[PDB]
């Protein structure tokens, strides 16, 4: 158990969650949430240039 | 070994329901067919306490879900994890509940009581030792909040020494979506108060809350907040799954929960919460765990701890943690300010420590509080209640199925002495 | 928000600047 | 209309010193423990209901 | 000749037996599998078979699985007869009554069959150890229950308790003080002397002592099974002056009722510090004294010793203990009692300690247990007494336990036996 | 070990802040992002004090950033070390104080300080022994004057033994830039000589005059004189960041320079300042550190010491140096210079060495002195606001905001009796008993 | 067999232990790791080492020092320095915050926590004393900590010891520099509660040590370490009778019967004669008699009060290196035909005399130049009453209007205390007269 016990610990230690997509982000993990709308204002954007064109 | 029989009643009972089964599944290591594809062998130790075995090596919950109409069920069954359950605990009626609690308890519920009684019979019985069950609904709908009170009691009468979990959802005055559930959330807290061992109060405020300003979600749906209750519906209930240097099951924190029968309305909550441009700033040590997970904005039903003194708190860490650093930060708690935490029993905090933590994750808590700040989450429902009630607002939707006018009468007098059992150790 | 500048050197200074008066004066005895 | 040399004399001629609370340090690196609620001094012995 | 039949109750008891096993098949020549790659000093702790197998004379009960089967599926399974490990199906829960009164009966026929065939193969049967915790359900519940049935059909057998007394400032249970007044005052009759350890204490030990800021479980494990190593080192390795199990109860006990010695180990340092440092009898016995030491957390300097048992490893010389302790009896930091003019009871062994690979302690030497019965444990009593008071006064948590078929009567016919266990530790001072 | 909880208040307290994060950043190895870079060892032994431990060897600071319009906030997180700063500190408010002190104090920094007091009390019992707070503010400002004397107030009553600095910026006689600049300026300095231990006055004039003729300054901006009070931020505390010969924490000056407990107005000074057309004409020497420090025309408060007298000095230095050669220019500087002196102190200086230079500079010196001189700035602050009081110049905008007409009264009665204390004090014969 | 317990207490302790202790090291064989480079003998060796160095088993010798500060600054140098492995870890406290130049921090708040910890330490490095004779206590008069902890460790040592010997290394206050403010405050009550709890009270100042560096060494602009090592050099000389061989040795319990007359006046003052650079040294021979007469020069002193205006009651000499004792006699005998070396009618023998043939070590980098012979002279004088006169006066200007009163007495410290230490220091003020003036 050195590790629990090791001076620099958080200096090896990485981040919960890196980017927006990796392997340690599932959903039992509570660190991903569908509700953050990546691609949002591209979607406003698109049906921006829909409701124009109309 | 201890098996859990779960539960669920209602269209919100049943969106909770299969986020909570991918939950376990993901845990557990259960692909959308029902087979097992995981990397450890923990993972089958005790897979069985959620899981029954078929023939060819399938895996199926041990899950009966119960509405009042198809529609709902029928979009459980097509969605990403639809094909894990057996058909046959499906059980819908045809028509619907109304929003009515009178309809799911005496005229709907009733006649659809039998068949659900037989299928808890048939999944409860094929286990060894059976823990408890475990029921998900809210109170202010009609079919959860009617005909699930129905459930428990019919349950109750029939395996009294065993557990009873209720994941409730009572409503909140400030999100507000239907004009009945005073009367509904009334009359369902009349059963839930001796009929439930345990209870967890939500709130979909408090959800929201926690989405607004600790996720920093742009749109939060239901599926997130079912996802925020799963989350604590699963670390309530990890060290009779996984093992750990202190093991805690869920008749150990109720022995060590409620001082008096009358009290077991609690509030969850889970520590390890980012949002997503605040993740390179944060360190995963037990402080920072300890002291997220006590904050007050962190509470998962919307009431203040701060208003009122703690009675006892549970926190069942996950991962690999020393010990001492658990005991010493549950008391500085403690020892910091001894105001909010009652003078009539020393240690307010029980510790429980498991050692395989969730997916992808370097530790995690969750928060098991019982405070006498809940009772305002009962006032303002009472007061409302009684607002309604003084003019006899919409009582021809309940006496028209068949009861009588003293049962409101019984009911908010049930609720108001609640409130005054939880008001008297406020001093 | 990209980062703007590349922040300019200012070394420390060459002989003191990191000693202090114990690191100095108590090493190794060694004349 | 106040001299403010008498006054300030006479605020700590007439006064009570602050008594400090009992800390013992425990190891050498300066970590600093409260001494009445941790079990070295005798506390609850000369509670009333001793024996009784 | 010299067999010792240990019993270990609880997760606490199975935790710590994990050590002490470790510890004791490391002392011998024996692998995780139980074979031997011959002397026979191992019967004190193994049996040996027709197979060549070296079984060992536990019983480890527990009334939860997922504690004993990491013994079924870890790395010291081979060695464990499938008998020996024995569990129940429902955990008490934190609950004396539920260990006491309904889950504890259907255990405790197969317990006492297992005790019985062990006790058969012992030509010499010395004792049983017992480790568990007061705290727990099972650990403070059953086991009591298990002193009450031992003391019947064995009756003068000596009988040793490894008990884990609640902690000062932490504790991580709610109903412990329910759990601790209920097992010490039933097991005050079975008892013949309980060795009482503190978790906090030895929290703050390998703070303090060892450079290992946050230990775990583990480290304490290692701990105690090194003093339960020094404890029962006489029976297995030669030595200048031997102990028996049964001296302990005769040189450390006064009184029936007073039978709560304390632990100290002396020279637990780091490898680090053991390099500025020698260790010589004088210094491990000076620093069996400093309440820095004690394995409680508490200060013999407010209170009066009764009486000493202490022992030695290692290179001993005699010389050196009588004058080391003759220094002791010179110092107005250290006091007896009137009636007590020896004081001490000396034992020295040759084996020096065994190391384990990872572990925490430093090689050393020479090495001190000590055991020592003070009347200072009774600011303990009278904190866990109000601890009780502040909850029973407005009768906490008592419908958990009315419901297990316990009347309401046993927590103040409870409270009335620690008041004059009270009594009794202020009146033999005088 | 000894951690200090920093605060920043309002437009100047933030641009203040983001300077001297800068600075000690760059004094310890920090880059734009968090992780250390350093060099040497010394610069991570004791990062503590001002930073937090994150995962990878990121650093994080300690401080709060409070603000009522969140372009303030916009623009301390556009400059070079905005995204070190943690984004759960930033408090902001939807609408600004309006330059008004009532709306800040009771209205608008009422119910926002409850947040700020949870990152407050959640940002500090995670120390292991801390040791007190700063505050960098403006008197006046709208919100930082009286959100900075709520949330020292608010302070005070939940850590009663810390240290409490404030790093304020006093209003002006010559050039100012509010109409009701008085009204803010008389009503916080009521809230300072109770709340606070430390108070550093600077004031943006004698800055002003430091980048004109010390610096020769072209075009002197804001980043430009925030540079120097960073320095004199940076100055005092680096004694607990570096090994010295002589060691002198917040604690030591406060014991030092604090004679009677009202007396705590102080007046800074940074000692190495030399413009660029000159700085091959400078042998670099401690006469000359000393001989720039005690001058006046280097002070941060635009108020003369010639003009008052000397109660207590400090003198913390920086760099390898010589302890005789430092306390004989302190023992010249005192004999030379004997009426501007008070005579019932014996030795007026405290001194006080670190071996650890800043980085790039050799040597360096800050200069703290509580002296009576001071009381002619509460002088034309009163003056101002008898002016302004004495036919209601613009209490509507106060007075509706809730608060009452005796409350402009107990202000200038508090000023000026702090006024007449550092009057008496001024002078005081020495060898005479008293009543008592 | 002759150990000795030093225990450095402060700032100023541990910067004067340092520099001691380096030259402990250094005089004796001892590398900085805390082995000796070799055992050059197959079984022998000399065992001096033992009143320094306590050996272990296999060859490891650790020092008998206690460094106390309340501040981590100072000891965190000594833990991550060139000598940190031969210190023991625990042989270094330190505490978290320190006492800020304050007496109640030191003597009543927050020095009263770690005084557990530094007793139960100096109880352990009493038990291998064989044959313990005291403590040496180093502190500075001026400090928070080096006055108030000091102070409780003479209050908890004369408690728990009796009448042990335990002499001083103080820093006395300077009479026109100082780095301090409250300055006087902590030595008149460090002073006050110490009068008596003091066997011997050796007291250096700073700006004499500067002024001697300035004059008699070559070096100008001075530092901390400059001092250090002749404070060094002087405990050196002072214990240079245990460890090695001496036509007169010099117990530790003989200052206290030669230096003190009366049950207060323990306040000798320390001067090492030949303290001179290598080119000054190189044209001057440095006999017996010339390092005799230098140290009863007034600027040779290490105190900064003239001995023309006092009368010398007690002196004690200790002499180093090639000294034959007939010069010895002869020097001692020309200074008492001396007018303006005055002495006291009721003391004619004023004289203790040791000798010891080991000549002092070089530490490299100090600025002094190898000498054949030496002397400390410890000498107590009644000219001492100008200092006390100057802080006495110094506490006054500041105590007639209670400046900084309000530091102590909201920590514990009641304001009586001031009235009775002034008081205190008051009667020994004319302890000094009764002791001055000639029986006609
Ligand atoms: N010192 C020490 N105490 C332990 C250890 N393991 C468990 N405990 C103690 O065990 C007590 C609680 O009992 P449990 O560990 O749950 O074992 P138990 O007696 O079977 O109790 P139940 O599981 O509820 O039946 C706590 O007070 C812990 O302090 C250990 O390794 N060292
Ligand atoms: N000779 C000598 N004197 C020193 C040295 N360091 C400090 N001093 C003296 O010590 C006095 C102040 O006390 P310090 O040693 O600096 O600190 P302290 O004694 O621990 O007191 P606190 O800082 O309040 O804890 C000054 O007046 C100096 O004269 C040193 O290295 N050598
Ligand atoms: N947490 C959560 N609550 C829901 C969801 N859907 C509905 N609710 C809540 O359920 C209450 C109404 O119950 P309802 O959905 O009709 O369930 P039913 O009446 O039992 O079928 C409302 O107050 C909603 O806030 C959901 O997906 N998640
Ligand atoms: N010297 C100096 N003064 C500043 C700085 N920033 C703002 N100020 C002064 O602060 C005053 C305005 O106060 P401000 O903080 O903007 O008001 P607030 O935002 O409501 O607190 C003006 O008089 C400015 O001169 C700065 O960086 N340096
Ligand atoms: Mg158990
Ligand atoms: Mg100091």
């Amino acid at each position: 158990e050195f590790d629990l016990s090791d001076p620099l610990a958080l200096k090896k230690d990485r981040p919960a969650r890196q980017s927006d997509y990796d392997a340690r982000n599932t959903i039992s993990g509570m660190q991903k949430f569908m509700g953050e709308d990546l691609n949002f204002h591209l979607r406003k954007k698109f049906q921006e240039e829909q409701n124009r064109e109309w | 070994m201890r098996e859990i029989v779960h539960l669920q009643a209602g269209q919100c009972g049943n969106q909770i329901g299969a986020k909570f089964w991918e939950v376990i599944s993901d845990e557990h290591g259960i692909d959308p067919t029902g087979t097992y594809h995981g990397d450890s062998d923990l993972q089958l130790e005790r897979i069985n306490v959620y899981y029954n075995e078929a023939t060819g090596g399938k895996y199926v919950p041990r899950a009966v879900l119960v509405d009042l109409e198809p529609g709902t069920m029928d979009s459980v069954r097509s969605g990403p994890f639809g094909q894990i359950f057996r058909p046959d605990n499906f059980v819908f009626g045809q028509s619907g509940a109304g929003n009515n609690w009178a309809k799911g308890h005496y005229t709907e519920g009733a006649e659809l009581v039998d068949s659900v009684l037989d299928v808890v019979r048939k999944e409860a019985e094929s286990c060894d030792c059976l823990q408890g069950f475990q029921l998900t609904h809210s109170l202010g709908g009609g079919t959860g909040s009617g005909m699930g009170t129905l459930l428990i009691s019919k349950i109750r009468e029939e395996y009294p020494d065993r557990i009873m979990n209720t994941f409730s959802v009572v409503p909140s005055p400030k999100v507000s979506d239907t004009v009945v559930e005073p009367y509904n959330a009334t009359l369902s807290v009349h059963q839930l108060v001796e009929n439930t061992d345990e209870t967890y109060c939500i709130d979909n405020e408090a959800l929201y809350d926690i989405c607004f300003r600790t996720l920093k979600l742009t749109t939060p749906t239901y599926g997130d907040l079912n996802h925020l209750v799963s989350a604590t519906m699963s670390g309530v209930t990890t060290c009779l799954r996984f093992p750990g240097q202190l093991n805690a099951d869920l008749r150990k924190l109720a022995v060590n929960m409620v001082p008096f029968p009358r009290l077991h309305f609690f509030m969850p909550g889970f520590a390890p919460l980012t949002s997503r441009g605040s993740q390179q700033y944060r360190a995963l040590t037990v402080p920072e765990l300890t002291q997220q997970m006590f904050d007050a904005k962190n509470m998962m039903a919307a009431c203040d701890p701060r208003h009122g003194r703690y009675l006892t708190v549970a926190a069942v860490f996950r991962g690999r943690m020393s010990m001492k650093e658990v005991d010493e930060q549950m008391l500085n708690v403690q020892n910091k300010n001894s105001s909010y935490f009652v003078e009539w029993i020393p240690n307010n905090v029980k510790t429980a420590v498991c050692d395989i933590p969730p997916r992808g994750l370097k530790m995690s808590a969750t928060f098991i509080g019982n405070s006498t700040a809940i009772q305002e989450l009962f006032k303002r429902i009472s007061e409302q209640f009684t607002a309604m009630f003084r003019r006899k607002a919409f009582l021809h939707w309940y006496t028209g199925e068949g009861m009588d006018e003293m049962e409101f009468t019984e009911a908010e007098s049930n609720m108001n002495d609640l409130v005054s059992e939880y008001q008297q150790y406020q001093d | 928000i990209r980062l703007p500048r590349g922040r300019p050197v200012i070394p420390v200074v060459p002989h003191r600047g990191a000693l202090t008066l114990a690191q100095e004066s108590y090493n190794l005895p060694l004349h | 209309e106040k001299n403010f040399i008498n006054t300030n004399a006479a605020d700590v001629i007439m006064g009570v010193a602050k008594k400090p609370k009992p800390i013992y340090v425990d190891k050498r690196t300066g970590d600093k423990h409260d001494l009445e609620t941790s079990g070295l001094v005798p506390k609850y012995i000369n509670k009333k209901d001793y024996g009784v | 000749m010299r067999e010792c039949i240990s019993i270990h109750v609880g997760q606490a008891g199975v935790q710590i037996g994990n050590a002490c096993w470790e510890l004791y098949c490391l002392e011998h020549g024996i692998q995780p599998d139980g074979q031997m790659p011959g002397d026979d000093s191992f019967n004190t702790f193994f049996s040996e078979t027709g197979a060549g197998k070296h079984v060992p004379r536990a019983v480890f009960v527990d009334l939860e699985p997922t504690v004993v089967d990491e013994v079924r599926t870890g790395t010291y399974r081979q060695l464990f007869h499938p008998e020996q490990l024995i569990t129940g199906k429902e955990d008490a829960a934190n609950n004396y009554a539920r260990g006491h009164y309904t889950i504890g009966k259907e255990i405790v026929d197969l317990v006492l069959d297992r005790i019985r065939k062990l006790a058969d193969l012992c030509t010499g049967l010395q004792g049983f150890l017992i480790f568990h915790s007061f705290g727990g359900g099972t650990g403070s519940g059953f086991a009591s229950l298990l002193m009450e049935r031992l003391s019947v059909d064995y009756g003068k057998k000596s009988k040793l308790e490894f008990a884990i007394y609640p902690a000062p400032q932490v504790s991580t249970a709610v109903v412990e003080p329910y759990n601790s007044i209920l097992t010490t005052h039933t097991t005050l009759e079975h008892s013949d002397c309980a060795f009482m350890v503190d978790n906090e204490a030895i929290y703050d030990i390998c703070r303090r002592n060892l450079d290992i800021e946050r230990p775990t479980y583990t480290n304490l494990n290692r701990l105690i099974g090194q003093i339960v190593s020094s404890i029962t080192a006489s029976l297995r390795f030669d030595g200048a002056l031997n102990v028996d199990l049964t001296e302990f109860q005769t040189n450390l006990v006064p009184y029936p009722r007073i039978h709560f010695p304390l632990a100290t180990y002396a020279p637990v340092i780091s490898a680090e510090k053991a390099y500025h440092e020698q260790l010589s009898v004088a210094e491990i016995t000076n620093a069996c004294f400093e309440p820095a030491n004690q394995m409680v957390k508490c200060d013999p300097r407010h209170g009066k010793y009764m009486a000493c048992c202490m022992l030695y490893r290692g290179d001993v010389v005699p010389k050196d203990v009588n004058a080391a302790i003759a220094t002791i009896k010179t110092k107005r930091t250290i006091q007896f009692v009137d009636w007590c003019p020896t004081g001490f009871k000396v034992g020295i062994n040759y084996q020096p300690p065994t190391v384990v690979p990872g572990g925490d302690l430093a090689k050393v030497q020479r090495a001190v247990c000590m055991l020592s019965n003070t009347t200072a444990i009774a600011e303990a009593w009278a904190r866990l007494d109000h601890k009780l008071d502040l909850m029973y006064a407005k009768r906490a948590f008592v419908h958990w336990y009315v419901g297990e078929g316990m009347e309401e009567g046993e927590f103040s016919e409870a409270r009335e036996d620690l008041a004059a266990l009270e009594k009794d530790y202020e009146e033999v001072g005088v």
